[PDB]
């Protein structure tokens, strides 16, 4: 008790320097002790209200608040408190320390959490200022990440229209992100056919900027494989030609951006393979046609995307086969510091799809490597390949030269 | 972060001392 | 030929080829026959509709609108190509704005484009766009061309001089906006605050 008055003490006193130790020992005691909570938490409403705390003082106050999910009704009580500050500090900072405060908040106390989305989703589309709107984004995202059954239809419906209607690109992009967020996990099925989320997701599977489309192709991948609704497939095809769309679009880019958005659009698709064989035929043709004409980075990426679609679906068609001997071949030449990863992404893609035996493109193979690697490491590597395909008789070859 | 293949064996970001000294030896 | 296969396909392959085309030459561009195909498919669509089967398949579509508006942003020192472009995007827009067509993800696409497209331009007069978005907002409606002409002033203020002002009408405006809450306040207020110190804190 003599600790918490002390802090109590100092809270109110002049020494700028005493009073942001108080406030840190306070956030400390708050969140440990229970008791101490409600009285700062008294302390503090009655301390904002009042006009002799300094703008900096009261935004360094506010996080105090997010320790007070000890119990229901204090957790309440912050909550109007944290009203009540939104309501009368409208400027930029402390709006943005008090709702992200409430956020933390109704993450922990988990009674307040569709409220406290509901008020998320009206700043976003009603305050016109861009930081507050980005920072409603990223406390949905965080709420997405750690509560997303606690969404409802309306929630979902609300953000839709919001992502809808903004203009800006970045705005659109983050809550796309929570959206897509929110597609990887049960709260597409509390969702529910053509609906917002829908039209939303395929005006963005085309939008210019290559995030927001990965996003949309993302929820498209995703509610494609949760659920087997009619509408759902006959949208089916929207997303695979979206999908290659993007893929037609970073094939070149060579940008860690790109190589991000490109990573995103190749697990979709290796998902919705997994979910849709009927479409994954289709998905192995447009990577097969992409692989040639893509850049080094753009092939390994592509390689490995292909090579998780062989492994999982085993109904690849060796036609397969020859168009990876062929980029195989001509990479042959290509170049000396990236073509090593190439080749061994390449190799072992042409181990996955031989569920047979090789042939004299085994020699091919082995020829190339000889006159062209002078490295061993990546010899190693495909012949472990090899090995672990089961094609022993190159793998016999590669450790005997090696 | 997501990565595009699960069973990717061509991840090297944790590498062992078995696989270390062979990397270094011929390199 | 070109138009012939467009116009066959719709009411496969080649269209992907097409695809790839249009991304080599992009790469060329970037690291160094699109002027052709769109030149093609306006003469096309100016004969008798092309958008109505398109919009049955806009998955094979929106990829090619997507491409070349990546291909004009690329080179905007390239003139003429930007002109031409949004004249058939608010040709076959307005074409397509009949209510029975049944709008959807190729009608958003092809709105989107026309707005980035008529943004990309500067406006004639601060003081004609303040009066004519001050009579869009005595309309109360017409969102869309609300957001045009902010867009435009927004551009304006920007790049060119400041004009007059008559800080009541100003305010009028602000009032007005704040009342329909348009999305692009906050850049409208950063735009006139900026510059213009013909006084900002009465207002």
């Amino acid at each position: 008790k003599n600790a918490h008055h002390s802090i109590r003490q100092s809270l109110d006193s002049h020494d700028n320097v005493e009073v942001e130790a108080a406030v840190f020992a306070a956030a400390n005691f708050s969140a440990q002790s229970k008791d101490f909570a409600v009285g700062i938490c008294n302390k503090i409403s009655e301390m904002i209200q009042g006009l002799a705390t300094p703008v900096d003082l009261k935004l360094k106050l506010i996080p105090i608040l997010q320790h007070m999910h000890h119990d229901a009704i204090l957790a309440s009580s912050a909550r109007q408190l944290l009203q009540q500050l939104v309501t009368s500090y409208p400027s930029t900072k402390m709006v943005i320390v008090s709702l992200h405060t409430f956020t933390l908040l109704a993450a922990s106390s988990l009674v307040d959490t569709p409220k406290q989305i509901q008020l998320l989703l009206q700043y976003l589309k009603n305050d016109p200022r861009k930081a507050v709107k980005r920072l409603a984004i990223q406390d949905l995202k965080l709420l997405a990440n750690k509560t997303p059954h606690t969404w409802s239809r309306e929630n979902i419906q609300a953000l839709c229209e919001c992502a809808l209607q903004t203009p800006y690109d970045s705005l659109k992009l983050g809550m796309l992100s929570v959206l897509s967020t929110l597609s990887g996990t049960i709260a597409i099925k509390h969702y529910f056919r053509s609906s917002d989320l829908v039209k939303l997701a395929q005006e963005c599977c085309y939008h210019n900027n290559r995030g927001i489309a990965a996003h949309g192709v993302r929820v498209l991948t995703n509610i494609t494989v949760s659920c087997q609704e009619k509408d759902l497939l006959a949208l089916e095809q929207d997303a695979v030609f979206g999908l290659e769309s993007l893929l037609v679009l970073c094939s070149q880019d060579d940008s860690p951006g790109a190589q991000a958005t490109l990573k995103i659009a190749l697990n979709c698709m290796v998902k919705l393979a997994k979910g849709r064989p009927h479409l994954s035929q289709s998905v192995v043709e447009t990577l097969l046609t992409q692989l040639h004409s893509a850049q080094d980075a753009a092939r390994i990426l592509m390689c490995h995307c292909l090579a998780a679609i062989a492994m999982q679906l085993p109904v690849l068609g060796d036609g397969m086969l020859g168009d990876l001997m062929e980029l195989y071949k001509v990479i042959g030449r290509s170049a000396t510091d990236k073509q090593q990863e190439l080749l061994v992404s390449l190799a072992t893609v042409i181990f996955v799809a031989s569920q047979k035996a090789l042939s004299v493109e085994s020699k091919a193979v082995i020829k190339q490597q000889l006159e062209s690697v002078s490295n061993g490491w990546t010899v190693y590597r495909i012949a472990r390949q090899a090995s672990r395909m089961g094609n022993h008789d190159m793998a016999k070859e590669l450790y005997q030269s090696l | 972060d997501v990565s595009v293949w699960e069973e990717n064996w061509e991840d090297d970001i944790v590498q062992d001392d078995f696989n270390q000294q062979l990397r270094l030896e011929m390199e | 030929d070109l138009a012939g296969m467009f116009l066959q396909i719709f009411p496969r392959p080649v269209a992907l080829a097409l695809q790839q085309a249009l991304g080599q030459e992009l790469a060329r561009v970037v690291q160094g026959i699109t002027v052709r195909v769109l030149q093609a498919l306006a003469t096309l669509l100016s004969s008798p509709a092309l958008v109505m089967s398109m919009h049955r398949s806009h998955f094979l579509a929106c990829p090619l609108l997507r491409q070349l508006c990546q291909y004009q942003r690329c080179v905007p020192q390239d003139t003429g190509f930007s002109s031409l472009f949004l004249k058939v995007l608010l040709q076959m827009l307005q074409w397509l704005d009949s209510p029975g067509v049944e709008g959807g993800p190729l009608r958003a696409q092809l709105r989107m484009l026309a707005s980035q497209a008529s943004a990309g331009r500067r406006l004639s007069d601060v003081r004609g766009g303040l009066l004519r978005l001050a009579e869009a907002l005595a309309f109360r409606q017409d969102l869309e061309v609300v957001s045009s002409t902010v867009r435009a002033v927004i551009a304006t203020l920007r790049s060119g001089e400041q004009c007059s002002v008559e800080p009541d009408l100003i305010s009028k405006v602000l009032q007005g906006l704040i009342e329909v809450r348009s999305p692009h306040l906050e850049e409208l207020l950063t735009a006139f605050f900026s510059a213009t110190a013909d006084k900002p804190v009465v207002v």
